[PDB]
């Protein structure tokens, strides 16, 4: 009854989503790893298989890296089903053209089989969330034919994904826009919606706000559970609007080709538990909506929204709320009138670790600075050696980035024109 | 027979159900779980219930979602053992705020399993008077498939009245941000197919739970506690012995002037009360005035400035007949009828009440300024559909502009035609 099966790939998968899980047992009462049931609570079915005394992750766990991801079973141990773990003969390096070639079709297969099951298990599907990296052989060079290959079996269920950006730094492997630019590719063409989250962000977040001196990419990670476990906390604690997955696909994107979605949450809470969290409701508004808290490092306080939604967590008076929600409405503005655009809801469990949590989405025409940037990467490269250089055998033809590129060039114009129209 | 058979569509559709359903065994003196009998039975309950020839009363409902989810929690859990089991239909996979699944998608496969069912049913009456079926306007399954039942009934069942009761999109209490795409077709359908309808406003609920029922913080629970009294009012005439209003036929009659100008409006009153006070004002001129004043009104319109088309005063309980008579006095002249309309202001009284309340109504009105309503949802349909937004998330499944533009078409006339009243 709409439940959902999650996609893990690549090491940014597994370390994300890891700490995603951890989270997610700790608010439903499970305990982690030996997932018994410490009184249940919430819509556990959801993420949750249950066979008895035990609550399951309902995970595929996907690494092309070589041997298994003892990561996992060193880090978790019981908590993943090990049939749900899928590997091949080798890895793959930073190339997202490795993740598709080399016989690469050995374990997608595999890891369709792990999804048949995921879902044949399951009365019915209310979608799929697929956590990957976009800068590396599995976690595009792989997430990406697993993408496609998901709708192509599934059509009508949605795809929501969490994809992470790498830094816009090149300390990375310099391939990185052949990379970049092929997963927009497919996210733009398959996806239903996608949070894009930019490491840059994440990294100014915690240096300013997190006050880590220098944040490591352990630290990262849990802003980023932190996001995922609010954002999906609405598909799992019933609130005062019924909302799914499907119907949040539906009320942030407008149009096909406008998919990509702003996150944001606060308080914004380390394991380190420094401080002691108590916000009013109108000091938790102003700072999920300043620039200072979006994971896509768009400022979106000067552009325009086109939809957005807010959960609140927690016990927050309704008067305040709608105080707080008013102040909202005359800091920004939204674009072509939509006269539904922007939804507020409330629900009662508090995350664990803060009073009073907020969580924001939203779809804002300034995330195509993301966009941009990538573009960049490639103009760059275009106007020093138009050859594709990197892909002279086994990688890509020039057609393919001309696909690529033509498609991204259509969304961050349709975003301009949107806006500027209204 | 004069039995009558009630549909509900979707999660508003089902909730209101059950509290409906509640209610009206509390009317009869019929027991919540497993539908026993308090040795001694009240009104009439072949209206709504069937006679088991173990003395259980089993309601006449199907409870009807595409999402598996409120069919089930109502069955099994709220009211366990009440609702025939086999009356209770579900899909797999919910909606989407989007019609067109309901209507064309997932649902038209599903709709040969709810007519035959219903055909089942109906064919347990000795005879059947009409339908009555409760459903959200902009959801998925409720505007989708009450859509698609509602064409199927009309189709097999023409000569039986089919009453729709409808809750429409306030933007104040919203899950759906295409909801208003969502309004304007399922209005177009119902335009085409139903006999009466009354509409039911979220807007004007929330401002009277709000104001007078000093409810803080409004959610759907509460809104839902005046609907399921007010559609309690509404149905009572066929529960009890009565004048005024005593068949679905006459309904059709009295408040229905024009075969295209169905919709009605309608008040309730008292609106339970506030806990301290009164259990109800029991100055009978002030129970004719509340039905039409503007906060008993549940669809936000100030009826004061309009002309009224029809309307039907049904009060329950300890009232007088003289008192009332006495009380329109200072109604009529305060508010203008149609010229083209001969019939005045109608109304009687059934010696029941409500489960604590000495005395009750409710007024089913039809009137011009229901354009009002219908003109605030066209305009919104007219800034979305203009831009082309969410309206892929129609095409997808079958559903075109030109279907679109023809619902806005539709609806719009409708509109028109009620305006050209106010003359
Ligand atoms: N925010 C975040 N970034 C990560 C995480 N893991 C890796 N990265 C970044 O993502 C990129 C690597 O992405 P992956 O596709 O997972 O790397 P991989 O393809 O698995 O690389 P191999 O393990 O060598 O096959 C690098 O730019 C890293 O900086 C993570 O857990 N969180
Ligand atoms: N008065 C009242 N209105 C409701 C209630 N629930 C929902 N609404 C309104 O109805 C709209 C949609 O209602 P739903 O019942 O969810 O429609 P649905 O068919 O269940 O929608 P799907 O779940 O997509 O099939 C909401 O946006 C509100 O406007 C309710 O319990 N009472």
């Amino acid at each position: 009854a709409g439940e959902i099966v999650c996609i893990q790939v690549g090491q940014a998968g597994n370390q994300i989503a890891g700490a995603f899980w951890q989270k997610i047992c700790a608010e439903h009462g499970i305990d982690p790893v030996n997932g018994k049931a410490i009184d249940v609570v919430g819509d556990t079915d959801i993420f949750f298989n249950t066979i008895g005394d035990k609550y399951i992750p309902r995970a595929v766990v996907v690494d092309l890296e070589p041997a298994v991801v003892e990561n996992i079973r060193e880090k978790f141990g019981t908590l993943f089903d090990p049939k749900s773990i899928v590997s091949g003969a080798d890895g793959a390096g930073n190339n997202f053209a490795i993740g598709f070639n080399e016989h690469g079709a050995e374990t997608l297969e595999k890891v369709m089989q792990v999804v048949e099951q995921r879902v044949s298990e399951t009365e019915s599907i209310g979608g799929f969330i697929l956590t990957h990296s976009c800068g590396g052989g599995t976690g595009s060079g792989f997430g990406s034919k697993i993408l496609k290959t998901i709708r192509e079996r599934y059509p009508k269920v949605p795809i929501f994904t969490f994809s992470i950006f790498p830094s816009p730094k090149i300390s990375e492997t310099v391939v990185e826009p052949y990379n970049a630019i092929m997963t927009l590719s497919n996210l733009i063409k398959y996806a239903s919606c996608s949070i894009v989250l930019d490491n840059e962000a994440l990294f100014s977040i915690a240096e300013k706000k997190l006050e880590v001196e220098n944040p490591s990419l352990e630290d990262l990670n849990l802003i980023i559970a932190q996001v995922l476990t609010n954002v999906t906390a609405s598909l799992r604690f019933s609130g005062t609007l019924n909302l799914d997955l499907g119907k949040l696909v539906t009320n942030l994107v407008p149009f096909s080709n406008l998919h990509f979605l702003m996150a944001s949450t606060a308080p914004l809470v380390l394991a380190g538990k420094e401080s002691y969290e108590k916000m009013t409701a109108k000091e938790l508004s102003a700072q999920v909506f300043g620039d200072e808290y979006i994971c896509a490092a768009c400022k979106p306080t000067t552009g325009r929204y086109l939809a957005a939604s807010v959960l609140f967590r927690g016990a927050v008076k309704t008067s305040d709320v709608n105080e707080a929600m008013a102040t909202v409405k005359e800091q920004n503005s939204f674009v072509n009138w939509i006269p539904t655009g922007f939804k507020i809801s409330k629900s009662e469990t508090s995350p664990k670790d803060s009073a009073l949590g907020v969580i924001m989405l939203g779809n804002n025409s300034e995330i195509v600075s993301v966009f941009e940037r990538i573009g960049a990467n490639f103009d760059r490269l275009w106007s020093r050696k138009a050859f594709a250089h990197w892909f002279t055998d086994s990688g890509f033809e020039e057609k393919d980035l001309d696909d690529a590129r033509a498609l991204v060039q259509k969304v961050i114009d349709d975003y301009r024109k949107l806006t500027e129209d209204a | 027979g004069r039995e009558v058979i009630m549909l509900h569509v979707g999660q508003a559709g089902i909730q209101v159900g059950a509290m409906y359903w509640k209610q009206i065994c509390a009317e009869h003196n019929l027991d919540h779980n497993g539908a026993p009998i308090g040795g001694d039975i009240k009104g009439d309950p072949d209206c709504f219930f069937m006679k088991a020839s173990g003395g259980k009363y089993v309601p006449r409902a199907l409870l009807i979602d595409l999402e598996p989810k409120v069919v089930r929690q109502v069955g099994n859990e709220q009211l366990p053992s009440f609702f025939d089991p086999k009356n209770l239909i579900h899909g797999l996979y919910g909606g989407a705020n989007s019609f067109a699944k309901g209507y064309l998608g997932e649902g038209r496969d599903m709709i040969d399993n709810i007519m035959e069912q219903l055909k089942k049913e109906v064919a347990k009456c000795e005879s059947l008077q009409g339908f009555i079926m409760t459903h959200a306007v902009g959801g998925g399954s409720g505007g989708g498939l009450g859509c698609l039942i509602m064409e199927k009934i009309k189709e097999e069942y023409p000569k039986k009245i089919l009453w729709s009761y409808s809750i429409l999109p306030s933007p104040l209490l919203s899950d759906a941000v295409v909801e208003p795409y969502n309004a304007i077709l399922s209005l177009d359908k119902m335009i085409q197919y139903t006999d009466e309808t009354v509409v039911i406003d979220n807007h004007a609920l929330f401002q009277i739970v709000t104001k007078n029922m000093g409810i803080d913080d409004p959610i759907y629970d509460d809104l839902n506690h005046v609907i399921s009294q007010a559609l309690s009012d509404i149905t009572a005439s066929l529960r009890f012995k009565g004048s005024l209003n005593t068949d679905m036929k006459e309904f059709l009659v009295n408040l229905v002037p024009y075969p295209r100008s169905h919709f009605l409006m309608a008040s309730f009153a008292p609106m339970a009360t506030a806990e301290d006070r009164q259990y109800a004002k029991l100055t009978t001129s002030n129970l004719a005035n509340a039905l039409f004043e503007e906060n008993y009104m549940m669809a936000a319109v100030d009826v004061t400035k309009g002309t009224f088309l029809a309307c039907s005063l049904l009060f329950r309980g300890e009232n007088t007949a003289q008192d009332i008579t006495n009380a329109l006095l200072d109604i009529k002249g305060r508010i203008k009828f149609s010229s083209f309309i001969p019939t005045g202001i109608k109304y009687g009284m059934t010696g029941t009440a409500p489960e604590g309340l000495e005395r009750s109504g409710s007024a089913l009105i039809n009137h011009t300024g229901v354009a009002e309503i219908f003109n605030r949802i066209l305009a919104q349909f007219n800034l979305m559909f203009d831009k082309g937004a969410f309206l892929n998330w129609y095409e997808i499944e079958g559903m075109s502009k030109d279907d679109f533009a023809g619902a806005r078409d539709n609806v719009q006339k409708l509109s028109d035609e009620y305006k050209r009243d106010e003359e």
